[PDB]
């Protein structure tokens, strides 16, 4: 899961 | 003074109650927050619950037959009033004792300490109004976005930002992030605020206006959030933590672009994702006006299904996680929803369709249309 | 014995209401913990012009056929809960199943599953049903077991409690259950096969609860006892219980016979104050009822939590009684009878109370007692608490 | 709580 900040 | 003693109506005084109770602490320090105040004076009689967090307060018709404030167990209170048959109810406090006549039933609860329950917050100055249901809309679509753990505080609330008639709503848990903007009415069009309040707090700080009704807000500056509405009163301390800057996560262009109903996509997902594990990932595949949902493996088992689909742009292999994706659509309240990609690594602008995206020919890359609402929504990296 | 397998696999064409719904109710039965983990899968066994769907857990057992369009004949197992929570979503749209090896393949309008096949060859062969003791309608049974199931314990450690005993005699049939502190004893005509059959098992009291739902409406449930097991057969469902090893109480001996006092009254009506009374009681526990001069006086509580009162009027022979009783007990009660008005029979304060549904029979009571205890279709006798 | 048998 990537995170929206950065 | 003296005791109260006071005669009102049943349905009166338990959707007083039942409202006022919602707000009571599950399990006070202090027991004396455990409580619900009853004040009758003149021709009205003010229930209201406080716990140092949040405040509910409302005065409803009766018949004082002698003034006075007293003290008892919210808990046992309400599920008194839910159980009372429908029928006047007579209240009348004597010595350490609340007498809760109704009709046959006979209710004898005792008293707290009156003297140690603190005032209720006062409620700042009407900043503006706005609609109930819409209100209350607009924080549950943004609420699906806020976080629910309790080490990272910051996640766990709600960013209302007011600047004139607009006002913005927003929420992120660090791999979403939902954006509401409304319209709402102000009698002094040169405020400029923006508060943080607890996305929970929020929503049943919403239900203070119920649906066909109006609720005014009023900003404080330690700061607390007020609403009110058809006579009840409530307060929500704000949440000391700073809000990311989200206005810049948001994409300008879009690579790609997809128009789907968001009915359908919901259920394909939904049955798409009984096959991965633990409902982690779920793939989306889009060429030639084709979605193609896949997930699984072959151990456990795959499922895969083809939707027809508006796509335009380069085709795109992009995985999500399937609880945030149905989240963001059951928030998008519109018929159809359109998708914004730029890579399979960056994030995805769900949002309404609008009549421009049935007609977007072309490769790109397509600007960022303007909505009310945005679903940004951080993909998953694919094997 | 083992499922055996053919030369052909299965494929077939299926109605999703039909095998989805067959899927469901062959899912509650299958288990939470396998003792051995093929029993998690379910088998789908398909020939001629029918399909059936089989679970089988060592303990309960259900199967189900349905219509079912049949290119190619079959057996396959697969996991259940995957199949419910699939079939569950799959449009409404025909069902085409077709295993090619070591996947299934389940394609239902645009959505399309493949599915690993479990160790069919290791699948043991679910029990046959024991003849056809009887045939009881399918509401009638369902409500008979509600009636009962109540009194039921529902602690594990107690299995000697968590049964339901069914007693064959002739025409008539007696279901009975308890939990050491109330007793529920229900009766109702059925169609036995035999004229003189008399038998008594022992089932337990959820299974034969969920095969008491089993049984659409307006439809009939065949009972078949052997010994052991129990065999409920509604219909196109053959669903099969294993019978319960503890011994359970002789009730009948524990019937009053008579009343020294005896008190009618709405159900509805006693039952709402009761609950209201017992919100102020000690997480449950006591209610004091007091009759006296045709008026019931309910109370509840002390001033430590607080104290509720209730007073309702009550066709009540007798001499003055002051006794208590449990509100969930009580309230459990009332709500099998399923009658306009309720007689109690009470003895002493501390020795059983009746509870039996209310006939035309006691629009009037005459004497001061002891009044004789009347023949009922369903007795819920409860045993009181002691007062201070 | 009394009980009906044991
Ligand atoms: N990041
Ligand atoms: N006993």
């Amino acid at each position: 899961q990537f995170d929206l900040f950065g | 003074l003296t005791d109260l003693k006071v005669r009102l109506v049943r349905d009166d005084f338990a959707d007083a109650v039942a409202w006022v109770a919602r707000s009571l602490p599950s399990r006070p320090t202090v027991p004396v927050l455990a409580g619900v105040l009853l004040t009758g004076s003149d021709d009205g009689l003010t229930i209201s619950s406080f716990d140092y967090e949040v405040s509910a307060e409302v005065q409803i018709p009766a018949e004082i037959a002698a003034p006075g404030t007293v003290l008892v167990s919210g808990r046992l209170l309400s599920e008194i009033t839910r159980a009372l048959p429908n029928k006047p109810v007579d209240l009348s406090v004597e010595g350490t004792r609340v007498s809760l006549t109704c009709g046959s039933a006979r209710f004898s609860l005792p008293t707290m300490a009156v003297e140690d329950y603190p005032a209720l917050p006062e409620l700042p100055a009407e900043t503006g109004s706005v609609p109930a249901d819409l209100f209350a809309e607009a924080i549950g679509q943004v609420a699906v976005a806020a976080g629910r753990d309790d080490t990272l505080p910051m996640l766990t609330g709600i960013r209302v930002e007011i600047s004139g008639d607009r006002m913005v709503l927003a929420a992120t848990d660090r791999f979403r992030l939902a954006v509401r903007e409304l319209t709402w009415t102000t009698k002094t069009p040169d405020v400029e605020a923006a508060v943080l309040v607890p996305a929970k707090t929020l929503a049943e700080a919403a239900k203070t206006g119920l649906d066909g009704s109006e609720v005014q807000l009023a900003l404080g500056a330690d700061g607390l959030l007020g609403i009110r509405s058809e006579g009840k009163r409530s307060t929500t301390r704000l949440l000391d933590a700073e809000f990311p800057k989200f206005r810049q996560l948001l994409p300008t262009e879009h690579t790609a672009m997809a128009t789907i109903g968001v009915g359908e996509l919901t259920e394909a997902i939904k049955r798409v994702a009984l096959v991965a594990d633990r409902g982690a990932q779920v793939r989306m595949e889009f060429a030639d006006d084709v979605l193609h949902l896949s997930a699984g493996a072959d151990d456990v088992g795959r499922a895969e299904e083809d939707l027809p689909v508006s796509f335009s742009g380069e085709p795109l292999t992009i995985a999500f996680n399937p609880g945030y994706l149905t989240d963001g659509l059951g928030a998008l309240h519109s018929e159809r929803v359109t998708f914004g990609f730029t890579t399979p690594s960056k994030p995805a602008v769900l949002r309404p369709a609008t009549e421009a995206d049935a007609a977007l020919n072309g490769n790109g890359p397509f600007p960022a249309a303007e909505t009310d609402y945005v679903y940004l929504l951080m993909p998953v990296r694919l094997p």
